[PDB]
């Protein structure tokens, strides 16, 4: 048969995320989430085989036959959550259909921003850190200039977490102030000497 | 009257020269409609209209999940083997199916014999098995430490059978669910005898100690019995015949 | 459950050459498949692996192209004949059906990376640099940022880690998920990678404490023949260290 | 280990009357193991032309087979069933009890 599911989805901070899947032939019977994080293989997290929700720590799996779509919520999603969901579906014969997946987001809650530009030394290498999960990086203009992406990085024994880029270049008149000029930054960011 | 659907699973370890290794039949209602074997390796129709309404597709699907329920037979029988630390041959059986009632109701069963003797027997509606002895209770253990297989045979019995025994008495409704009306005669015989042939259904109702005589295959689709010692029923029709 | 393994982790081949990878699970199961996926990509099935016989083929991937075999239920190789470098994958093995222990759903291995080059005089190992917090930052938020710059690298056969004090640490570490083309323009261009290391700023003012950025690099083996000019790209540790300072 | 010996029922398919083609049953069933061979004997010589069924399987373990075949009765000829099973030393000849 087919399995349809969604592209990209983004999700607040401990708020539930939502995977929504659809299948076409009704004969089949057993519905099964995949969890796979980028350079690791497919994780099975859950199965459900009957009508109504089914529930396994923060996951909760719903199954309507009659509707033919499986529904995943994760509650209370965290950063770590950030992943690709596979829906497998099984069907009389025993063999399994997978979906194309649905690469789930979960922006992160900066409690107390402070945008700022840091340049650190042994090249040189300019830090966009401490702004709010709102704000995205864009790839920079110029090919001689290289702009990474936004990267979460959790202080679990501080129970803090920060949103980061690194922008780093070969050109003389590379500088940390015009660094992120292609990306939308807060206007309060704080670009030291 | 009730509908049933339910395959069998034989295997016989170190067999004798002829026969097969495993063997596999399934059943709807009195009629065989389909077979597997080691030797062929290959499900096969038993009856017509199983050939007719099933597409290659599904031979060639079931096949292989047949040659991989064979070769786990083997390996299980194995098992079983040297836990009990057996020698020679032995026989390893299954029997799973489903029934569907007049009233709507189902029933599923599940269980494993070895030796011809009862071993494990599945409760769906409590999700345990009943072991019949210390080496039974180690697989018992083992499947019941696994929620998806629990949960799988579960599902197969009260949900994918039905649809199965459904889909099967449709396409066999000419022969599944036909009636012939028994013809009826009583003899005289010394050293009385109300004798019964060519019905269908199998099941019917003879009386009047009383001896009775098994309701056997006559070889045509009907079946023949009698009772010594006349009132008969037969899908709801009773029939009186006097001395 | 049952416990699947698959041989290589990873190679680099050169085109037109032949790569055997198979597959050992710990345990018999019935059935048992072979999916590639590039990364980021959605899961793509190949075959079925059929035991004692030719394996059931997915539209598009062919017996000759593909051969796959299965002498029993724990064991079964595939090949990628004739390899290109748009046959580069990674190749997954997935078990699933009935075992001894009942019904398993179907789980995978970690996958074997196959990286297939026009030529191997191109494999480069990374040159690794580590750059010490801002003093800016340690004032205005009393933590420290280390930023570690993995460059010049190819393939991206990489595994980045932070190791403070001689143990490989996890918390307030950052990597990018995916290498960085240094020229995308290229098609064989070579590549970057970032990680950045947060710490406190009383932790980065002890002298005493050692930061080390360690890149793993998994490039030739000691079977690749290697008749260039300069060393051998093998697979090596390439690392870079920074002390405390007050 | 459990051994069964077989159940052996001879009978016709038809009320038999002479010089009416009919068919000749034998009914083997509730044995164990499955391992088993069955014979059909006019006057004490084996039918050739002799089908049957193939095992079939009961819910208590043990097995059935019907074996059948093509026949005119007379009064003269007499028709009898052979089955060799693990469970007896020699061959057991159940012959046909004429409805009669
Ligand atoms: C083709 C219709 C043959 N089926 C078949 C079955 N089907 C039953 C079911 O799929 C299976 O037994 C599951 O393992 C139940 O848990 N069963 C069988 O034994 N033989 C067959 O030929
Ligand atoms: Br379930
Ligand atoms: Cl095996
Ligand atoms: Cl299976
Ligand atoms: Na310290």
């Amino acid at each position: 048969e087919v399995e349809q599911n969604s592209g990209p989805l983004s999700v607040p901070e401990g708020a539930i995320a939502s995977l929504n899947c659809t299948y076409s032939d009704r004969g089949s019977q057993s519905f099964f989430w995949y969890r796979q994080y980028s350079g690791k293989s497919p994780e099975l997290i859950m199965f459900i085989y009957s009508n109504g929700d089914k529930e396994d720590g923060r996951f909760t799996a719903q199954l309507n036959k009659a509707s033919q779509y499986v529904s995943l919520l994760i509650r209370d999603s965290q950063p770590s959550d950030s992943a690709t969901y596979l829906c497998a579906v099984r069907d009389a014969g025993n063999m399994l259909t997978f979906g194309g997946g649905t690469r789930l987001m979960v922006k992160p809650n900066i409690q107390n921003p402070d945008p700022a530009v840091y340049q650190l030394r042994d090249k040189s290498v300019c830090l966009f850190t401490d702004f709010d999960s709102q704000t995205n990086v864009s790839q920079s203009k110029d090919s001689d200039v290289y702009i990474t992406d936004k990267c979460v990085l959790d202080m679990r024994s501080m129970d803090f977490k920060s949103n980061s880029a690194v922008a780093w270049s070969n050109k003389s008149d590379f500088a940390c102030a015009n660094a992120f000029n292609n990306s939308i930054i807060p206007e309060d960011t704080f670009f030291p000497s | 009257r009730t509908h049933s659907l339910r395959y069998f699973r034989l295997g016989v370890s170190d067999p004798i020269h002829g026969v097969p290794e495993f063997i596999s039949v399934g059943y709807v209602d009195s009629h065989p409609i389909t077979t597997y074997d080691s030797v062929t390796r290959q499900k096969e129709p038993r009856a017509p209209w199983m050939a007719e309404n099933l597409a290659p597709d599904h031979w060639e699907r079931y096949t292989q999940l047949l040659r991989g329920w064979q070769q786990m037979f083997k390996v299980e029988l194995k098992r079983l083997q040297r836990h009990y630390n057996h020698s020679g041959s032995h026989t390893y059986q299954r029997m799973i199916g489903c029934e569907l009632l007049e009233d709507g109701s189902t029933t599923g069963f599940l269980q494993y014999a070895y030796d011809g003797q009862d071993f494990l027997i599945f409760n769906k509606d409590t999700l345990s098995w009943l072991a019949v002895d210390n080496v039974a209770h180690t697989i018992k253990q083992a499947w019941e430490a696994n929620q998806h297989e629990l949960l799988y045979q579960k599902n197969w019995l009260e949900e994918e059978c039905i649809a199965w025994l459904k889909r099967f008495l449709e396409y066999g409704k000419d022969t599944l669910q036909r009636t012939e009306p028994p013809l009826v005669r009583v003899n005289r015989k010394e050293t009385l005898f109300c004798k019964a042939h060519g019905f269908y259904p199998p099941e019917i109702y003879m009386t009047w100690e009383i001896d009775y005589g098994d309701i056997l295959p006559s070889g045509d689709g009907t079946y023949q019995a009698w009772a010594s010692i006349c009132h008969v029923e037969h899908s709801g029709v009773h029939m009186v015949l006097q001395v | 459950s049952a416990v699947i393994s698959q041989k290589p982790s990873r190679d680099i081949c050169q085109r037109g050459t032949s790569l055997t990878i198979q597959c050992q699970v710990d345990s018999q199961v019935t059935m048992m498949f072979w999916y590639r996926q590039q990364p980021g990509q959605s899961l793509t099935l190949i075959a079925t692996a059929n035991q004692g016989s030719e394996a059931t083929y997915e539209s598009g991937f062919v017996i000759d192209k593909f051969p796959i075999s299965r002498p029993n239920l724990t064991f079964s190789t595939l090949t990628v004949s004739n390899m290109s470098p748009e046959d580069s994958s990674i190749y997954l093995c997935s078990v699933g059906g009935d075992s001894l222990i009942g019904n398993q759903p179907q789980h995978f291995g970690d996958g074997t990376r196959l990286s297939i080059l026009e030529d191997l005089k191109n494999v480069f190992p990374p040159e690794v640099a580590v750059f010490e917090p801002s003093e800016a930052e340690i004032s205005h938020t009393q933590k420290a940022t280390l930023v570690c710059l993995a460059t010049g690298f190819y393939p991206d056969h990489v595994e980045l880690s932070w190791w403070v004090n001689g143990k490989e640490v996890h918390s307030g570490v950052c990597t990018d998920p995916q290498p960085l083309k240094e020229q995308p323009a290229l098609n064989d261009s070579r590549y970057a990678l970032s990680s950045r290391l947060r710490v406190s700023a009383t932790f980065w003012q002890n002298p005493r404490n050692h930061f080390r950025c360690q890149v793993q690099f998994y490039g030739l083996s000691e079977n690749d023949e290697w008749t260039q000019d300069r060393a051998k790209p093998v697979t090596q540790i390439v690392s870079a260290e920074a002390w405390g300072r007050a | 280990m459990i051994q069964r010996t077989p159940k052996i029922q001879v009978y016709s398919r038809h009320p038999a009357e002479n010089g009416k083609s009919n068919f000749l049953n034998c009914y083997v069933s509730g044995f164990h193991p499955s391992d088993i061979e069955v014979d059909l004997l006019k006057n004490g010589e084996r039918i050739e032309k002799v089908e049957h069924s193939d095992l079939s399987f009961s819910k208590d373990w043990s097995f059935y087979l019907l074996y059948y075949t093509e026949f005119t009765p007379t009064e003269k000829d007499e028709y009898a069933c052979r089955v060799n099973h693990v469970t007896l030393s020699q061959p057991k000849i159940v012959k046909w009890d004429r409805d009669m």
